[PDB]
């Protein structure tokens, strides 16, 4: 009676793969920058 | 099988890839089929469907863009057919006495002059006499007077009412 | 023509700046249903920095989230500022001031082009900052309009940066001829 | 554009088995019509795995 | 034969994600390495899928590390007993 008696105790969410956006974002960042860099060496070099 | 965030945000995922795709593919003078916006845009749907390609890019920059994306296509769709797989599995598996024995959230109830009270009260099984014991001193009274009363009674009661009754009557209110 | 993109491109910048800015202003990003203030539950605007109460007792009565109670630690620190909304503003109005410069000041052809990297990172941090906000809520409901007026930035923000390109690539074929 | 009728009933079966097309619609409808099947071989396919 | 070291690496990672390929080698013995690479690609994406398939469907450090601490009632049988204990533990 004292013991017994008182008992009283799906779709993968963003959260699940967040992950992965971080990455393609920072890779297509990563992307940008690389392409300013090639851009303006070129430009230097189209100086001379 | 995937939220509806996923996918909104693969949607303006994929508009971004394809802009930088554009932009890192054509932004340099220095550069003059090949990425377009149209054909950008086209190389990264296939690319998410899996379904193959036409052409893809030469460049460090644009190769850049394309690992990612490949990156994101693999997990996304992958994760699609392993959550369809588990709903599907799972679809394929309280439901008794001592079930709601157990539960005294839930309150239970039965006619008050009837083989059901009587049973119980003159019973001398464990479950039963913890039913007993909770019913005589569950306030308010879970008794009804008629079994439509209780009917009704677990029909009005957001489901925190159980009524216990022979099963013909059962049998007939679920054909009914 | 070309003289209609200059103005194709100056209106979408214009509106991709209201929008942001009304975003991250406004409070209609989540209709959750939370507390309108303490010391039970009813449905609430939840903007981005105040959550304000509605369908309630006293309807009306904002208050400022309490975004705190190691990475969770470091996501509530990036959520709780709205480095990325916030950034994505910035990064717009920037924009915006190099297609005016684009006039004025002419002939200098890399300012285009200031403008169209400059859209575009607006559309990658706006992205970054919806998906940091979508985590950090989890751990019904639904996205107000202020959510998707954040969206439509993003899409806004995008084109015009591809316009930009466009333009830039055109002034050069011109200087080739 | 090399999609006569034998050609273009090679393109859809290719595309539904998830092997490769050696082809590719160039056309903004043609691009359109690709698309949707495209996604609907996804679909369908998961679902049978 | 237009595998570079850049354009091996784009091959290799882009088979990896089962995606596009663009070139495919010729030889015999680019043929072998790209058989095995295929191979491999097969069976670990299989399994990864198979296995998030899984993951998506299924202490003593008391005395067996101090950073738990534990404590008893000051005054009580429990106390009397740990302190006129012999045991290792």
């Amino acid at each position: 009676k004292w013991w017994y008696d008182k008992g009283e105790c799906s779709a993968l969410s963003l959260s699940n793969v967040a992950g992965v956006f971080y990455i393609l974002v920072g890779g297509l960042g990563l992307a940008m920058l690389v392409a300013l860099i090639e851009f303006c060496y070129k430009s230097r070099a189209e100086a001379k | 099988p995937l939220a509806y965030e996923i996918w909104m945000c693969i949607v303006f995922a994929y508009i971004g890839v394809s802009v930088v795709l554009f932009l890192v593919s054509r932004f340099s003078p220095y550069e003059w089929n090949e990425f377009g916006i149209f054909n950008s845009l086209w190389f990264s749907l296939g690319a998410f469907m899996r379904q193959g390609c036409d052409i893809s890019p030469r460049s460090l920059s644009g190769r850049i863009v394309g690992g990612v994306w490949w990156f994101f296509t693999l997990i996304i769709i992958s994760s699609y057919t392993a959550n369809l797989a588990a709903f599907l599995t799972v679809e394929r598996m309280i439901e008794s006495a001592e079930d709601l024995s157990k539960q005294t959230e839930i309150a239970y109830g039965t006619l008050d002059s009837g083989s059901t009270k009587e049973f119980f009260r003159r019973s001398k099984i464990a479950v039963f006499d913890k039913m007993w014991t909770y019913m005589r001193s569950a306030e308010p009274s879970v008794f009804v007077r008629t079994t439509a009363e209780g009917v009704a009674r677990v029909r009005k009661s957001k489901g925190k009412y159980a009524y216990l009754l022979e099963s013909t009557m059962n049998e007939y209110i679920e054909q009914r | 023509d070309r003289g209609v993109q200059m103005l194709l491109t100056t209106v979408g910048a214009f509106a991709a700046f209201s929008l942001m800015t009304i975003a991250v202003g406004t409070d209609y990003w989540l209709y959750s249903r939370g507390v309108c203030k303490t010391k039970e539950e009813v449905m609430t605007h939840s903007g981005l920095w105040r959550t304000c109460c509605l369908e309630g007792n006293f309807k009306g009565l904002c208050k400022q989230i309490d975004h705190f109670p190691t990475a969770e630690y470091f996501l509530r620190a990036v959520r709780a500022s709205s480095i990325f909304p916030i950034l994505s503003v910035i990064l717009l109005f920037m924009g915006g001031l190099c297609i005016a410069a684009s006039e004025f000041y002419k002939t200098r052809h890399n300012i285009i082009l200031s403008a169209g990297i400059f859209f575009v990172s607006a559309g990658l941090s706006n992205i970054i900052g919806i998906i940091v906000y979508i985590s950090a809520n989890a751990g019904s409901y639904s996205y107000g309009w202020s959510f998707y007026f954040g969206a439509l930035s993003f899409i806004i923000a995008e084109m015009v940066g591809v316009l930009a390109v466009h333009m830039f690539i055109d002034r050069h074929k011109q200087l080739r001829a």
